[PDB]
């Protein structure tokens, strides 16, 4: 089945090139007659479609951004490229890739189809800071009935985004991650929550995994409950 | 602004213009 | 220049009936239109092209409708899974989106849990308490969470997160992060979060001692 994966940096400074690939696989880009394209969605805004290219070397290009695209195809690594230039905040977004079906016949096809997952890019003037790991202990005060609930606070840390699995994925049920919110700092702060069944809160281990790519940051942080005094 | 911005390709590859008359106009083969 | 707008911005819909949804577009588009469902955290999702046609792998339940400036894409039988931002976009000349409507789910009230959670030793070590307070499953959306320390109530200096509508039971989570510094958390001792809420008759009260 084709799929497409972006992987580019989370993090640029203004005034320079943001690059991004995306490495197609379950299909060849070349021999086919599909455009292959980049969309990008700025926070708390639409998407708007960037460029596409085609294995001839045909470029579709979005015209209000078309002086900043450069956007190639390297066919034999399965890959195709986007550079766009002199960026500001304003570049700062999820970028996805996508196959772009293009066709001027009976039935137009101009539509996208499918997507990528999106990376976030983020355009800042500042340097990347790891973030710290905390643990939410179980004590009473974090039960009700027979669960109870546990977690790991991720905090100061730039740019988005930070991953958080629990048991290095084996425990995905009850889990909430929360968005991150902005802290005074000019830095994030998350919070992961599991519910467990209390009965277990001495038995089993509950390890929160953070990852935070930009700064090449992984924490494991055991969960116990706080020394009650 | 409808109708098929042709100028916001670099050029368009014969390829993907079926029977479109107007596309043939401008296309190219390769 | 064309330009695509949607309506309603959001639209909440119970489990199981029909959401009728709209796309329009400035000049005309004949039917060159896409919608496309984007589940949070997913890679969006081509519903349908041709204005009504579904594209291969789509249920019957998601019609497209509409020509010219009207459209209209409609979700029949309506299931939790559905809950996401859909996005349309026309291909007229290029390719243009909508903002998107984002489709809530309705469900019964539910009251959340609460949790509250003291500041980890190590956090201490460096010179910032943060206490948490959880509310867990619950439904509305809208919660009051108001901190207390020493029956001292707060002010600017907490902040919350709520979690994406739960795609199967169509809940939602909040986590509210007072932050003190060190010092003054010592300074007091009694820590309290008073949550409010439609789903509790009275409002209710977590609350610990610091070191128990």
């Amino acid at each position: 089945q084709l799929q497409l994966q972006e992987s580019g940096p989370g993090l640029v400074k203004p005034s320079e090139t943001l690059s991004l690939t995306c490495t197609v696989s379950g299909g060849s880009i070349s021999s086919s007659n599909y455009y292959w394209g980049w969309i990008r969605q700025p926070p708390g805004k639409g998407l708007e479609w960037i460029a596409s290219i085609h294995d001839s070397g045909s470029i579709y290009y979005n015209p209000s951004l078309r002086s900043r695209v450069t956007i190639s195809v390297d066919t034999s690594k399965n890959q195709f490229s986007l550079k766009l230039s002199s960026v500001t905040a304003a570049d700062t977004a999820v970028y996805y890739c996508a196959r772009h079906l293009v066709w001027f016949g009976e039935l137009r096809n101009n539509w996208f189809d499918p997507w990528g997952q999106g990376t976030l890019v983020t355009v800042a003037s500042a340097s990347t800071k790891g973030p710290s790991v905390f643990p939410l202990a179980p004590s009473s005060k974090s039960t009700s009935g027979g669960t109870a609930a546990l977690g790991c606070l991720v905090k100061d840390y730039f740019p988005e985004p930070v991953t958080v699995s629990w048991n290095s994925g084996a425990l995905t049920s009850g889990v909430h991650t929360f968005p991150a919110v902005l802290q005074s700092s000019g830095l994030y702060s998350l919070s992961s929550v599991v519910t467990v069944p209390s009965s277990s809160l001495g038995t089993q281990t509950y390890i929160c995994n953070v990852n935070h790519k930009p700064s090449n940051t992984k924490v494991d942080k055991k969960v116990e409950p706080k020394s009650c005094d | 602004n409808n109708d098929f911005h042709f100028e916001v390709f670099n050029f368009v590859p014969c390829s993907i213009c079926s029977n479109n008359p107007t596309c043939w106009a401008i296309c190219k083969r390769i | 220049e064309i330009v695509m707008t949607q309506s309603p911005a959001t639209l909440s819909v119970s489990p199981g009936e029909r959401a009728t949804l709209s796309c329009r577009a400035s000049q005309s588009v004949n039917s060159n239109l896409a919608w496309y469902q984007h589940k949070p955290g997913q890679a969006p999702r081509l519903l349908i092209y041709g204005a009504s046609t579904r594209a291969t792998g789509i249920p019957a339940r998601f019609s497209g409708s509409g020509s010219g400036t009207d459209f209209t894409l409609t979700i029949s039988s309506l299931q939790s899974e559905d809950f996401a931002v859909y996005y349309c976009q026309q291909y007229n000349n290029w390719p243009l989106f909508g903002p998107g409507t984002k489709v809530d789910l309705k469900r019964t009230v539910a009251a959340p849990s609460v949790f509250i959670f003291p500041p980890s030793d190590e956090q201490l070590k460096s010179g910032t308490a943060s206490v948490v307070c959880l509310l867990n499953n619950f439904y509305p959306r809208e919660a009051k969470v108001q901190w207390k320390v020493d029956n001292a109530l707060q002010s600017g200096n907490s902040q919350e997160s709520v979690t994406e509508q739960d795609s199967k039971d169509s809940t939602y989570s909040l986590s509210s992060t007072l932050t003190l510094s060190k010092a003054d958390y010592e300074k007091h001792k009694v820590y309290a979060c008073e949550v409010t809420h439609q789903g509790l008759s009275s409002p209710v009260t977590k609350s610990f001692n610091r070191g128990e």
